[PDB]
């Protein structure tokens, strides 16, 4: 009951956190080198930048039940219901974009030996994936966290 | 490599566990 | 003009006396017809027509070759030696860099056939076959470097050639710094984040 | 039961089995197959008269048709007298009698041996322009001849092949020839030879040789040295296989008799070599009885790189035997090494090639690598030789004053071995 | 007894060549004066029995006061050559002989 | 240029040329060669009548020297009567006379065809456990014809082979066989079925069919024997290459020394195998001083083919001195063998490894045939060995009791040989 | 993995400075 | 011609084998039993004749009246061994006849 709200700023704040990192994890990318460049298959999300809207989603997800926090409204508590709802499906949509990013990886290491063979490109290429992993896994948790944390507002009314 | 790799990413994990704990201490000190 | 380069059509520097070779070199700008100049042993040759031809090379028909066009350079001298053996060891790049591919060869002296071909890298043996077989590197390394000599059968005689050697020469530690400068970032942020606002909470109370 | 016609064959005693000198042959006709119990049996031998018997009719187990046996005896030539017997059954018919003639050593059968022999190419090594292969049969009873080459299971005019005959006693020998060029040898297209005799006709077949050696892979197959033949009784022969590309693969090498016999079980083990190549090594243990007999052994290799097997037989070596004759002297002392001496061994005059030599002090045989012994000479007449010497310290000569040379042998004597005692100072 | 004991005489005969060729393998032994009727008689290929294809006749006496019987052997060529050799046992008056006839 | 000794060579009519029914055979000798005009020709037909004419010397405007025939007719068995021709110039000499006895009709035997057939090859791939060889010569002249089987240029023991003669009609033809192991015959040893018979003699030589792959050009470098180069003091070195093909084109051999001093006149011979390829031998008498200081020689083989000159040298060897021990032996009287005997010799412990052994009987050399001799080997300690081998017939002995085993080694002192007795009987 | 080592090592060891002072911090807040 | 014609008797003997291997080449022909003695001597190699290197005496009798002489062709061995076959003819009558020598 209450404790699912005890915290409601401290969500907001964390999720947004989240968001902010699931976003980075990438956006440096994004800004330093042409991943469509990216050669190995590692590149299903780094061109792309698809966390435009995952760690977004992540961050909206928090956004809504934010409002709780503070001005406790009933409107906030329906806007945080829906958020959490688009978090809980984020969640599930990121997870899977890790899982085949980082299977991707695995296969382009594996065909490049980057155990041992670590070229220029297959540096760029593995700052890159891991890059683009870590913010599909940021965006994924923070669209979970998101979703828990509004829990409390679907709860609210 | 790979395997700094996912030592990095386990130390994002890490950091982030430690954000969230320090979340209700954050709370704590601007809320409640 | 560019730079000349110089390319010889059997791409092995070393032959056999007798055994007829042609390099040629270009730019890829061929467009003057302008006759270019050939110097081998820095001395003058009067074949201004390109595509220079070594044929039945003789021990004197080795030495440094150089080529220049019209205008421009001269460029890098690529050598040439004449061997008279029973098995040439012929390496294709000889000095290729490790990136690159790599090849080799057991030529038999007249092209006669060789059987129980074994090809030996830094005194160590690295292959065995029935009969001549060529080692084919698709990517060199920096740890196939070495002199290397192949064994063979010729008129069931035992026969060896001569040692070759080979050298492979090696990324942006830029970016491998970068990657660790955004490594540094994360925990930068991470930590940061938590003390300030542990240090905001403690001038909050 | 239902009635058929009885069937009568003629039943005598074979020639060897019959006394050469006895003055009595008996031999009959059996009728099988007659349902009806009465039958009428008659015999004939010729002018002579010889006494007829019968015995009761006894069904046939598989179908009950009553079956009876008259036996004939006559005295004399009966192995070149005809015995003629009726055997006739009233049930069956009134006239429906059977006369069968036969005798001891009426006919047999003379199966005939066949070979084919081609043309040995040069010293050299190098094959003639044309190829004659002559396939000859022998032993064969005269009569019809029908010859045949079945090249790769077809047959091609006869005018390449010439048929010989030739008679000697009964003997009879007959040649084919053919001839074929060196391309179609080489071709390594199998023939065949045949004679059709009595409706069965027989087949010998030829191809080229194959390498021996498929792609330099070579095979060495020892022998049982005659120490082990006889004094340790524990026998082995050895497969050796050189020169083996490694791979991700094994040698399937296995083991044979002539006979097809039983093998024991064999070892296995392979090495690889500095020189990036493969051996193979592979021991059987062989019965040395069977070894004196002579069963040929034989190891065959297969390998995925080998497009056909490397097999290579092995057995006794053949020829006359004789024992070895065996001396022993004592090199008498020499000044400046008093402290030790020299004992030599001669053995001569055995016709076989193989012999193990050995020296036994104290009973106790000495090392294996502590004597130099050579490899068999051809004598200026027959049988080879060998030599061999030891080195005695003054110990050894010193507490004990006896040294045994002992040569095993397989046909020396009846333990095989031969012995002869040698003292240094006597 | 009625007589005085006689020793049987067996005489066996090998199948002959045309025998073997008639799709037969038949090989008769015939006993004579094998005491006064009771006798055994077996077949036996190389150094076993034939329990089958195997006929027995009861002695019979022709002006001589005897016995007189045949052993008929009967079976297909094929089982007739795989044994070594047929045996033709005997027995009478306390007296066992055994005749080997083989085809060779 | 001067005068010159003429020589005479006889001349008759063809044998086929003159009528078989025509008793009357006319020969004759051609003397030529003789610058003096004048000559004496004396004919002698011994038993059968025969008459001499003369007639006058045929200048050869060629070379300016005078040919003379003189012509002998013989009446009856002229063939089969010697006719003696003796020619003598009295300008030359007194005694310069030249008799030359020949018949008129010369014995023709119609030269055998020899062939080898070959035990076909097992059909399947492979042959049996042995390989038959049939030397089968055809149609020829009956006599006593005698077959022979080279083991490689060495006759083997005749009981190997098995002869055996048929005579169709009036022509004679013999059939040899012989059997081998298959390791023997996969041993590519070369057997040739040498013929002799009346007048000249024929051989074939047969080897294993093997593949084409020659076996290439070879070269090997002597060294001076002993015996000749203390002995007879005229050490000759030579040069041996082998298994060069007799075609594509000859050798060339070129004698140097270190220090590039003159050489002596070196002697060539080549000469063609049995096995098909041409062998070139180079003796270089060298000078006994060069060889005693160590002076190196060379020999240098270029063909126009080789890409490198084949390279040899010699020298004498360097090493510890030490000189022979000698040792001599006589088997005791064996049963069966009473009139033979066999001796043997034991040369130990020197260091240098070159060695002579010689056997020497009634003071003088005995043919080398004799003995048999085992190549220096290496003694367990330091130094060599060697085993000399003897037999002996019971006259050889008779005549006188007490052979010599003498070894001749650069060791030895006195002179550079050390000399053992052996009496048989003592 | 020199540099790589060197990053983790300072990583570990800013993690527990932060730790540290989160833990001081803490102390400050929840004592008053 | 106060005699009347006789036919030649021409003989070729074969070169001799010593006098070949001493590497002089001589074919000897002798004619005999000849009356008309005017004849010419002819040296015939494989298909042609071999006029140079022959030589005949002058036509004689050695008590028989009639014209004997030794026609010698002189060569080198390797030519004589070259030709196929040898001839020696005497053109003295109509019935002349060749003598034929050959190496074997
Ligand atoms: C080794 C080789 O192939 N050499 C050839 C030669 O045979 C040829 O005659 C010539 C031009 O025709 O060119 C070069
Ligand atoms: C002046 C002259 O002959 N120049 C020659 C030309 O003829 C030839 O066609 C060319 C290559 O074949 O080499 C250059
Ligand atoms: C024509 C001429 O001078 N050629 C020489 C050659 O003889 C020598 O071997 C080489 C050094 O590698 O320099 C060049
Ligand atoms: C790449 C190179 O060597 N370029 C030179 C250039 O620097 C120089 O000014 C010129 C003068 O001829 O020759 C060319
Ligand atoms: C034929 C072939 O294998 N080519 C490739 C080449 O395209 C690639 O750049 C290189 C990287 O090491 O590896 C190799
Ligand atoms: C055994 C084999 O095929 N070797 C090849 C040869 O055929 C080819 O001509 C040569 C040049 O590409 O390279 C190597
Ligand atoms: C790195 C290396 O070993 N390079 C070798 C050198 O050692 C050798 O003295 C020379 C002579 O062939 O060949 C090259
Ligand atoms: C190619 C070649 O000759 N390899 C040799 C082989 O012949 C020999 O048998 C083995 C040891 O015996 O050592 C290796
Ligand atoms: C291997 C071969 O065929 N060559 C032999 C050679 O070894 C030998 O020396 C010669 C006779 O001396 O006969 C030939």
């Amino acid at each position: 009951l209450t404790v699912l709200k005890k915290e409601q700023e401290f969500l907001g704040v964390t999720q947004i956190l989240t968001a902010m990192i699931c976003l980075c994890f990438g956006t440096v990318v994004c800004s330093v080198l042409d991943i469509s460049h990216i050669e190995g298959d590692i590149f299903s999300s780094f061109k792309a930048g698809y966390p435009f809207w995952g760690a977004i989603f992540f961050s909206i997800s928090g956004m809504l039940s934010i409002i709780s926090e503070r001005r406790n409204a009933t409107y906030l508590v329906r806007g945080s219901l829906g958020a959490n709802t688009a978090s809980s499906i984020a969640g599930g949509t990121g997870i899977t974009i890790l899982i085949i990013n980082l299977k991707k990886s695995l296969a382009y290491i594996h065909i490049h030996s980057c155990q041992k063979f670590f070229e220029t490109k297959c540096f760029m290429a593995s700052f890159s994936t891991e890059i683009v992993v870590m913010m599909l896994f940021l965006t994924i948790l923070g669209l979970g966290s998101a979703v828990s944390l509004t829990i409390c507002g679907a709860g609210e009314e | 490599p790979q395997l700094c790799y996912i030592l990095d990413a386990i130390l994002f994990l890490y950091g982030i566990v430690l954000t969230l704990l320090y979340c209700r201490l954050k709370i704590q000190v601007r809320k409640a | 003009p560019q730079k000349p380069k110089v390319s010889l059509n059997p791409p092995w520097n070393r032959i056999f006396k007798g055994e007829n070779v042609t390099l040629t070199c270009n730019g890829n700008n061929f467009f003057e017809v302008s006759s270019t100049k050939w110097f081998h042993n820095g001395s003058l040759s009067e074949e201004t027509n390109s595509s220079l031809n070594i044929v039945n090379a003789k021990f004197e028909d080795s030495g440094e070759y150089k080529c220049q066009h019209q205008q421009v350079n001269e460029s890098e001298p690529v050598y040439l030696e004449v061997f008279s053996d029973w098995l040439l060891l012929q390496a294709s790049a000889e000095v290729v860099m490790e990136g690159q591919p790599l090849f080799l060869r057991c030529h038999g002296w007249r092209n006669w056939d060789v059987y129980k071909v074994i090809y030996y890298k830094d005194g160590e043996a690295l292959k065995y076959w029935y009969e001549n077989h060529n080692i084919s590197i698709t990517n060199a390394t920096v740890e196939d470097s070495g002199t290397y000599y192949c064994t063979g059968k010729v008129w069931q005689l035992d026969y060896e050639s001569e040692p070759l050697n080979i050298t492979v020469i090696k990324e942006k530690y830029w970016l491998q710094f970068f990657i660790p400068l955004l490594v540094v970032i994360l925990f930068a942020v991470d930590t940061g984040l938590f003390i300030s606002t542990q240090q905001q909470v403690t001038f909050l109370l | 039961a239902s009635t058929q016609s009885p069937s009568v064959f003629p039943l005598t005693r074979c020639c060897k089995n019959i006394p050469s000198n006895a003055t009595s042959v008996t031999l009959g006709c059996l009728a099988t197959g007659y349902f009806p119990e009465p039958v009428m049996v008659t015999w004939d031998t010729g002018s002579l008269n010889g006494t007829t018997m019968t015995l009761p009719a006894t069904t046939l187990t598989l179908s009950g048709h009553y079956a009876t046996i008259s036996l004939l005896t006559v005295s004399g030539a009966w192995a070149k007298q005809m015995f003629t017997c009726r055997v006739a059954h009233t049930p069956s018919s009134t006239d429906w009698v059977d006369n069968k003639t036969f005798s001891v050593c009426s006919r047999d059968f003379t199966p005939p041996t066949v070979k084919i022999l081609q043309s040995s190419c040069d010293g050299g090594g190098h094959f003639p322009p044309t190829i004659q292969l002559l396939c000859l049969v022998s032993g064969y009873t005269p009569g019809t001849i029908n010859i045949t080459w079945l090249e790769d299971g077809q047959v091609m005019d006869v005018d390449l092949s010439t048929a010989s005959t030739t008679q000697e006693g009964e003997l009879a020998s007959t040649q084919s020839e053919l001839t074929l060029s060196q391309k179609h040898w080489l071709s390594d297209r199998t023939y065949t030879c045949q004679v059709t005799y009595q409706g069965h006709t027989f087949e010998d077949s030829t191809k080229k040789c194959a390498d021996s050696n498929p792609r330099g892979v070579s095979a060495y197959l020892s022998r049982p040295s005659p120490f082990d033949l006889f004094i340790r009784k524990s026998p082995t022969i050895t497969c050796l296989v050189v020169d083996l590309a490694p791979s991700k693969g094994t040698v399937n090498l296995t083991w044979s008799r002539a006979s097809g016999k039983p093998v024991n079980h064999s070892t296995r083990k392979e090495e690889k070599q500095r020189n990036g190549t493969l051996t193979v090594t592979s021991t059987l243990p062989v019965g040395t009885r069977d070894w004196i007999e002579g069963e040929t052994y034989q190891c065959r290799v297969t390998h995925p790189h080998l497009p056909r097997a490397l097999m290579r037989s092995t057995t006794k070596t053949s020829g006359p035997r004789a024992a070895p004759e065996v001396y022993a002297f004592a090199t008498p002392e020499w000044p400046g090494s008093r402290d030790k001496r020299t004992l030599a061994c001669l053995i001569q005059n055995f016709m076989p090639e193989d012999i193990s030599v050995q020296w036994l002090h104290n009973e106790v045989q000495l090392p294996d690598a502590r004597h130099s012994t050579t490899q068999p000479r051809k004598t200026k007449g027959s049988g080879f030789f060998v030599f061999s010497r030891l080195e005695v310290t003054r110990a050894e000569w010193e507490q004990k004053d006896e040294f045994i040379c002992r040569a095993v042998h397989e046909a020396a004597s009846p333990s095989q071995t031969v012995q002869r005692a040698v003292s240094v100072n006597p | 007894l009625g007589q005085p004991k006689a020793a049987p005489s067996v005489t066996l005969f090998p199948p002959s060549s045309e025998e073997l060729q008639a799709n037969k393998a038949t090989l008769v032994c015939l006993i004579s004066d094998f005491y006064p009727g009771a006798v055994t008689v077996a077949w036996k290929a190389d150094s076993s029995p034939v329990k089958a294809g195997v006929e027995t006749t009861t002695p019979s006496k022709q002006s001589n006061n005897k016995y007189a019987a045949s052993s008929y052997l009967s079976l297909t060529p094929e089982q007739w050559k795989s044994h070594r050799s047929y045996s033709c046992q005997v027995t009478h008056e306390g007296s066992t002989v055994e005749k080997t006839v083989a085809p060779t």
